[PDB]
């Protein structure tokens, strides 16, 4: 095998058309969704047709090399992750690799941004935990285009699907760290944050406030 | 409706075996066209199917794991066990049984779940479980938070909790996995979203302990006067 | 060389399932009635053989339990393994694996036995230890006539163990079997010999370790 | 399972004889022993064959169905539980119920005793524990008593039955527990053993 697109970034109702391929024959082809610690929730049933217990907000076509999935009446929680699946040769329950839908048409909100402080605690511990935290963005898909003196160390990788905030906007983490000398020997730090737009920043002083 | 549950240990040592367990309920294994399967998902990554059983006990599995996996049931306990060997830290994941069902002659799909189970595969240290007050905080921030945060060395068990100031002043709220390294020798950090004020000079105390030990060694935020 | 080990979970939940593993010196030699076994003993009870396997995957099983148990390995991974049914808490026991060396196909040798595993069952999950130093507020002895140590409390289940400056100050030790703390938890005591009047010119250390939480902590006795 | 007697008791000088019964075949019964709380130890093998390099006092011997074990010079340390082991049908390995050994004429010995006060991290929580340790005694007999002023045992009667040491002496512990205000308002802080009716006492003070 299966393969599917990255993020299909669009819409509040204007129907997004997700696809997967692999076995072009429709052979018990189907779809499912991944969301915050949930079951892999059913989207599409049969030889790729709509389930009995499931609403109008989606339609999977039988179609051809597209296992295609039309979507309607979108909302912020529908920035979940989307997966194909099929029946292959004997017992082969083939399964997807993800497409995180970005629901652009709901109103949106510009990012708000935290760099780690040159902290009063880390100045004793000799640390520079140069990690960034991000809040208040919509759409809920975001990336950090870091500015620094080339000092990229202590990297990390995530899927941001579960980190919706209490204020229904989204939040995220971005990964960078050194020792406390590098609050002073290096200085050009800024967490620069793009969420399909805005490109918001937060810099730091050489010492915490 | 149908009902299921996901059960077993939260972690294990390297080289050992997975052993996890689930019972079919609210219908029967004798019911035609049905079956049961298993899925896993590493933290922050894609999901992965493993195996199946159908309404005639025809077992099957992904061949890429065949000497590593096996799947079994006891009639005398109406219970389905998933077995793995060569346990290695990367295999850290959620694991999940689930029902199978079909249309006509060999035309198959999946359709039910239990509560789900999260598992860390690990080398082991809770030696001196440290809690350093390393906080994504003070006026370093423009975030509707200056979230107070604590950072760890040597946890083996899970899950990890977080608390600061009973949450009393918080906004923009999420817990943030802020960093993580070394499965079951863990170094990691998480936070509470007090507002974007200056903070590091002030008398704050945290919890970030893991539920099975109830144990930490710790220090206050105010270690130095230059913190706002 | 020859020594055996076994390991697995420190606790199992009431009507969940155990699994365990066993590795060794003496590596897959095809010797005199050579095999490996699993054995258990109920709390303070007699011995009970479960099952065993030999110099090929010829393998054999108890009549009374049969469906309750299953046995295999991945030979290349060099652990013997055991897998079981779902559990009634009576299945709590001291469990062991062991090496077999039965002659030409008769005559018993179980010629080595592992250090064992504290297979324990409850409806509840693990709880972590609290530790206290025990040195008294008023004192009267002189010379190396004294002995001191640490209390451990509030954990569940066992094992917890203690060492004295990473073994380096081990002398004149007493250790007491742990007792159930009546809320449904456990507690332990261990003690080492010390000079009555010379604490602080050297430091004496309770190196406490608790496998279920994997918690390991060092504290001064003085 | 192999049927054997529950317990055996004899004078320290005496070469004790033990037996267990093979239900079928029998003429390959091995022997093992269980000093408690610990992994078991190998004894006689094949039939009558001495295990290589273990303690030489344990006596190689034979019987046709009443499979038999013995010690030459008996010693105090030999107090333990003793087991027969057997081949059986298709690899049905069979095992005994055990037999305990007691070594009479041995002196036992009066208790070594210690008592310790409650700790600050209990006092921070309105708690307190007194830790009483009882050791080096013989026979394996204990009873224990307390004097937290005139009051009875509180917040955990929590006391061991008798247990064997590294030597053939015996040990136990007890954990009388209080609130911190009960500790501060009481003034007698004492534990007493009553082992074999012998009066042996320890006490703590600020
Ligand atoms: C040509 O064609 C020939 C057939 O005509 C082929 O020969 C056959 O080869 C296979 C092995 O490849 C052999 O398999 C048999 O399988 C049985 C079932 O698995 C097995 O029975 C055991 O039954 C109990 C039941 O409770 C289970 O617990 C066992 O797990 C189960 N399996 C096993 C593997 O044990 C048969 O067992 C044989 O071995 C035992 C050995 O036990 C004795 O020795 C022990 C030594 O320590 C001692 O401790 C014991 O006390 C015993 O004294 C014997 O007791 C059995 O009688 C039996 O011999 C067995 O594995 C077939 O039996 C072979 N047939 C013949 C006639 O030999 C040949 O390979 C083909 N070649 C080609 C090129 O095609
Ligand atoms: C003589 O007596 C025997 C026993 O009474 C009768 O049945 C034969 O029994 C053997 C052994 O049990 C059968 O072998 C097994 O067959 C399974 C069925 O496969 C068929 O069905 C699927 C569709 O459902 C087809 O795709 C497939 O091509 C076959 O037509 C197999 O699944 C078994 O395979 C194993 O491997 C796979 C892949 O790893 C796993 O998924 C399976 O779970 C399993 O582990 C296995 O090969 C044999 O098929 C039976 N033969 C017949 C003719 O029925 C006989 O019927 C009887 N003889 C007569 C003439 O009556």
């Amino acid at each position: 095998a299966l393969t599917q697109p990255p993020s299909v970034s669009k819409s509040l109702e204007q129907s997004v058309t997700i696809s997967c391929t692999g076995t072009t024959t429709g052979n018990s082809v189907s779809w499912y969704q991944c969301h915050s610690g949930t079951a892999p929730r059913l989207l599409i049933y049969d030889v790729n047709k709509r389930p009995s217990g499931v609403s109008d907000r989606f339609s999977g076509s039988k179609s051809h090399n597209t296992a295609s999935l039309t979507i309607f009446g979108l909302q912020a929680e529908d920035e979940a992750d989307y997966y194909c699946g099929s029946y292959g040769s004997g017992g082969s329950l083939l399964f997807g690799g993800g497409t995180r839908l970005t629901v652009l048409g709901q109103p949106k909100a510009s990012p708000t941004v935290t760099l780690f402080p040159p902290s009063s605690e880390e100045l004793q511990a000799n640390k520079a935990t140069l990690v960034c935290l991000i809040s208040d963005f919509y759409p809920g898909v975001v990336k950090v285009a870091w500015k620094a003196d080339g000092s990229a160390v202590n990297a990390g990788v995530e899927t941001t699907t579960p980190s919706k905030q209490s204020n229904n906007k989204y939040a995220a983490s971005s990964y960078l760290s050194l020792t406390s000398d590098q609050w002073k020997s290096h200085k050009s730090y800024s967490c620069q944050v793009t969420h399909e737009g805005s490109t918001v920043e937060k810099t730091v002083a050489p010492a915490e406030c | 409706q149908v009902t299921l549950m996901e059960s077993g240990p939260a972690l294990v040592k390297v080289t050992q075996t997975l052993a996890v367990t689930c019972t079919f309920s609210g219908f029967s294994i004798r019911d035609s066209g049905k079956g049961v399967a298993w899925i896993r998902q590493p933290p922050g990554g894609a999901l992965e199917w493993l195996t199946s059983i159908y309404w005639d006990d025809t077992k099957y599995h992904d061949t890429s794991l065949k000497p590593r996996l096996t799947i079994f049931r006891d009639t005398s306990q109406t219970q389905v066990i998933l077995i793995l060997t060569n346990m290695a830290p990367l295999d850290t994941a959620t694991y999940y049984c689930g029902r199978i069902n079909n249309g006509g002659g060999w035309k198959d799909h999946i359709d039910f779940w239990g509560p789900g189970l999260l598992v860390t595969v690990s080398s082991a240290s809770t030696k001196g479980p440290s809690v350093f007050p390393l906080a994504p905080s003070s006026r370093s921030t423009s975030e509707s938070t200056a979230a107070l945060g604590c950072l760890v060395k040597d946890y083996f068990p899970e899950p990890v909790t977080v608390s600061w100031n009973s949450g009393s002043l918080t906004s923009g709220v999420h817990t943030f996995p802020a960093v993580l390294q070394s499965s079951g020798l863990y170094s990691l950090s998480s936070v509470v979203t007090v507002p974007s004020s200056s903070l590091g000079t002030q008398t704050y105390v945290c919890n970030v302990n893991h539920k099975p030990s109830n144990t930490k060694v710790d220090k206050r935020v105010e270690i130095k006067t230059c913190g706002g």
